[PDB]
């Protein structure tokens, strides 16, 4: 019951704060901040006609897929901005879109509770549907593709499952958590998808083994986004109480929190970069941000989008940032 | 599956002419763009003219030149070719050429069955005409261009076909480092700028043929003297 | 059952927190970041950008 | 368990509704996904008005309904788009007007059961939560049992906001 | 003074007549939707409208 | 406008 | 220059595509059935 828990809850508090008592994630305070990094303009892709949610680059840092509802998925690249894959999505409710690390596949997902699978590689001249994988009854909130064939995708039922697109099915269920969850991220080691659910904790899962080793709280609010550190030692997670924090991995604990007095809306998305010294933000103010990791301090501002941001992302090789605005605009700043 | 049978081109007389007709199955049509090829009984392959996805682009062979004319029927998922004043260099057996452009593509990877009819420009020009092998063996061929192929972008414009004995070449190489599909990752292929080189390992009874190499810079698309193996 | 897999599923995270770094956890993100600093195009310009 | 988008056509113009409920989640995250639209509908059940939730025994089914009514409206995402209401089974609320006092949902209310008197004083009801008016309009409809007639009603209600809203960007209005 | 008393005399004339017709596109237009719906007709701005009445005037300066 | 003050009524395509 | 160039021009092709959609996406009236169930919007939609 309770009562048994009550011990283990204050127990797991007493290891938390020998851990934050120890450092304060401010002792050096000389990390040599770079400055205004302020990237302006020349990419200004256009070619919607309705609302953006999602945008994710490829493995190659070429090939860069957007959803709107418009019910068109476009797939466009950045160097030559023209589309190439105008392809119609059955869906128009849809939220996230996933691209292939093998460039062969995407993935839609919305308020039908389907997540359909294009072939992007079909010797027909147009992409056709895998399969419809059906079995969730909330929504597909965010999708990844965790290798060509394996994927995991959440939903608005409180579950996150791997799927299976050989036949579809879903291998594991991970229905352990309250709150409704709303983004994954994935991991280069391709083993941990750390959750943003809405309850304002965030709970670390095992790949093809069912079972939470950490869970991460501290947050008011809810959460809307979630990023991955590179080296894996950590990750950021995005609130909606204006806030962002850094759950490192062995720390197994919130050191860094960052948020500034006259700010006051919501992350929609976060990212970090290459080195992750520098991460980007998705405040709901009409522009983008950027925190600086390394000095705790505010890099600097960019603006230009007449909507509010609601989807980001940062290419593999770095030097090129999009941002999925509400309206019909995506920019690369450099 | 892929057809892409074409019937028309039989036998004719000097002065009067008659049309193609490329029957598409299996495809879709309005987003391809469609190439003729011209094979010499004793001579190489040679290129006719070409027509855009929707006809929004017109070309034509400097031999041919306002003496050819394209179309293509999309509802009707078939090519037409009309031709006015048949000469005697036009008897020549015709190919049918399935192609697409975008980012990743794979150009010129199907062709028709193929049917009997009875300067400026980059000279593509191949030193060898014929090399004896066996199986087992490791043969290179050298293609040569009388242009540089490397553009601006960072990617170059080779083409590799491979003549088997009597059916229609099939696309192995594209842009000189990408295979094309259904080509097992033996065949590979390695240059710069104007030396174009092919390398095959371990020889096999069916890998016999000739090989083609053409160039897409600008746009004199001509077939290399070919090869045999 | 709600309860008893509540309290089955806690002793996972007090298993868990015996692998605890008090220190190398900063570390490990300050050490990657000057080493990687150089390999990241956004925090220094470069003249050879692939989206000019 | 999914939305259901229909189409059906009246007097040349396509309409498409979306059948927004089944879904279980939180909702307010696609409620935003929801904007762009030229209305709502509403629809109520007049024979509820007395009926009370058995699981939670002290809300009523139709003071449920208000709550929701006023979150609706009074949100900032649909500030921008005009309410439609319906009613639905007059026949049993004429028949439980004076079987079943008005006040059982309008304590207030101590006129006559008279349904042409209660059906005025609950429809008055229903448009007096809004904090702001001057650009938010509700078009009350009775409809039917049945409902055979109202085809009629929405295309016209339509048809009232669709001309407005062209109105108040060019600045006619 | 000749040079733009041809200028003068037309454009007045021109400009009077042309934002009038324009008022009546505009209002015709908008209220003539009832064969469409839920689309917004293009052209109808306050930007738009300024440089379209322009248009009709610049005809009769030709 | 000014002789007559106090309506300040404009309408829409009202047909009830 | 060859294949972007054919490239633009399908690009330009399929933008047309996604524009002539538009108005068929904007010629259609948006409603939002709103209320709690079993309250009447089975006689409404059926």
């Amino acid at each position: 019951l309770r009562q048994e828990a009550e011990q283990l809850k204050n127990q797991i508090r007493d290891a938390r704060k020998a851990c934050a008592d120890a450092t304060l994630s401010q002792i050096t305070n000389n990390i040599d901040p770079v400055g205004r990094i302020q990237m302006r303009t020349r990419r200004t892709l256009r070619g919607h006609l309705a609302k953006i949610y999602a945008m994710h680059w490829g493995t190659d840092s070429r090939l860069l897929v957007s959803a709107s509802q418009d019910g068109k998925l476009i797939i466009w690249d950045s160097y030559t901005t023209n589309k190439v894959h105008a392809i119609p999505l059955r869906s128009s409710w849809v939220m996230t879109c996933a691209y292939a690390p093998s460039g062969n596949y995407v993935a839609c997902g919305g308020l039908d509770n389907i997540c359909s699978i294009y072939n992007l590689k079909t010797r027909e001249g147009n992409v056709r549907v895998s399969r419809e994988l059906a079995g969730h009854t909330g929504y597909l909130s965010c999708c990844r593709f965790l290798d060509d064939n394996q994927i995991v995708t959440s939903s608005g039922d409180t579950t996150c499952a791997l799927w299976d697109i050989e036949t579809g099915q879903q291998t594991t269920t991970f229905t352990g958590h309250t709150g409704d969850v709303m983004s994954l991220s994935l991991a280069p080691d391709t083993r941990l998808f750390v959750s943003g659910a809405c309850d304002a904790s965030a709970k670390l899962w095992d790949v093809r083994e069912g079972m939470c080793r950490q869970t991460f709280t501290g947050h008011e609010s809810d959460i809307n986004a979630i990023c991955f550190f590179p080296n894996g030692n950590a990750f950021a997670t995005g609130s909606d109480d204006a806030t962002c924090r850094l759950f490192d991995l062995r720390a197994d604990q919130e050191l860094m929190t960052y948020s500034h007095d006259n700010i006051i809306c919501g992350i929609t998305s976060v990212s970090f970069s290459k080195s992750g010294r520098l991460l980007l933000a998705g405040y709901d103010d009409f522009n983008c941000n950027v925190w600086d990791a390394l000095k705790a301090d505010r890099a600097g501002v960019l603006a230009g989008h007449d909507n509010r941001v609601s989807c980001l992302g940062v290419t593999d090789d770095g030097m090129a940032v999009a941002t999925g605005s509400w309206d019909s605009f995506l920019k690369i700043w450099n | 599956d892929v057809q892409l049978v074409e019937s028309g081109g039989g036998l004719v007389q000097p002065g009067g002419s008659r049309k193609l007709s490329c029957s598409a199955s299996g495809f879709a049509f309005s987003s391809f763009g469609m190439h003729w090829v011209r094979q010499a009984p004793e001579k190489g392959l040679e290129w006719v003219a070409y027509i855009s996805s929707g006809s929004g682009t017109i070309y034509y062979a400097d031999t041919v030149k306002g003496r050819f004319t394209i179309s293509r029927d999309d509802p009707k998922n078939t090519l037409f070719l009309q031709m006015t004043s048949l000469r005697s260099e036009d008897t020549a057996m015709y190919y049918c050429v399935r192609s697409i452009y975008y980012y990743g593509s794979s150009p010129f990877d199907f062709w028709g069955q193929g049917t009997t009819l009875t300067g400026s420009d980059i000279v593509m020009t191949q030193a060898t005409s014929s090399v004896p092998v066996t199986p087992g063996e490791s043969v290179s061929i050298s293609c040569r261009s009388s242009k540089s192929l490397l553009h601006s972008n960072g990617n170059t414009y080779l083409y590799w076909f491979l003549q088997r004995p009597g059916q229609s070449p099939q696309l192995l190489i594209y842009r000189m480092s990408n295979l094309a599909s259904g080509v097992p990752d033996r065949f590979s292929g390695s240059g710069s700028g104007t030396a174009f080189t092919l390398t095959i390992s371990r020889l096999e009874a069916e890998d016999v043929g000739v090989y083609y190499c053409m160039q897409h810079l600008e746009y004199p698309l001509t077939f290399g003297a070919g090869t045999k193996l | 059952i709600a309860q008893a897999r509540k309290l089955v599923e806690q002793l996972k995270m007090e298993a868990n927190i015996d692998r605890i770094k008090v220190s190398k956890a900063a570390a490990d993100l300050m050490a990657y970041c000057e080493a990687h600093a150089k390999e990241d195009p956004l925090l220094t310009p470069v003249p050879a950008s692939e989206n000019p | 368990t999914g939305i259901v988008e229909t189409h059906f056509t009246f007097k040349d113009l396509h309409f498409k509704m979306f059948d927004v409920g089944a879904q279980r989640s939180e909702r307010k995250k696609w409620i935003h996904c929801f904007e762009g639209v030229t209305a709502i509908i509403f629809c109520v059940a007049l024979s509820d008005y007395d009926l009370v939730l058995a699981e939670d025994e002290e809300m009523n089914r139709m003071h449920a309904s208000m709550k929701l009514f006023d979150s609706i409206c009074n949100n900032k995402w649909f500030t921008d788009t005009s309410i439609i209401l319906f009613l639905n089974k007059k026949d049993l609320f004429e028949e439980k007007i004076k079987k079943s006092p008005l006040t059982i949902c309008y304590p207030e209310y101590a006129g006559s059961n008279t349904y042409e008197e209660a059906a005025a004083y609950i429809q008055c009801q229903f448009e007096d939560l809004n904090k702001r008016k001057d650009t938010k309009e509700i078009y009350t409809h009775f409809t039917c049992s049945t409902d055979t007639k109202n085809v009629q009603f929405v295309f016209d209600a339509v048809t009232d906001v669709i001309i407005k809203n062209n109105l108040k960007d060019c600045g006619l209005f | 003074v000749c040079t733009l008393r041809r200028l003068g005399l037309g454009t007045a004339f021109s400009v009077c007549y042309s934002a009038l017709l324009t008022k009546t596109n505009r209002i015709a237009r908008i209220f003539g939707g009832a064969r469409e719906g839920a689309q917004r007709p293009r052209f109808i701005s306050p930007a738009s409208q300024v440089a379209i009445c322009l248009a009709l005037i610049s005809g009769q300066l030709l | 406008i000014l002789f007559q003050p106090q309506k300040n009524v404009v309408s829409h395509r009202a047909p009830t | 220059s060859a294949e972007d160039k054919a490239a633009v021009e399908r690009s330009k092709m399929i933008d047309r595509n996604l524009r002539e959609d538009g108005e068929k996406a904007a010629r259609e009236v948006k409603l939002l059935l709103l209320g709690a169930g079993e309250s009447g919007k089975n006689t409404i939609v059926k």
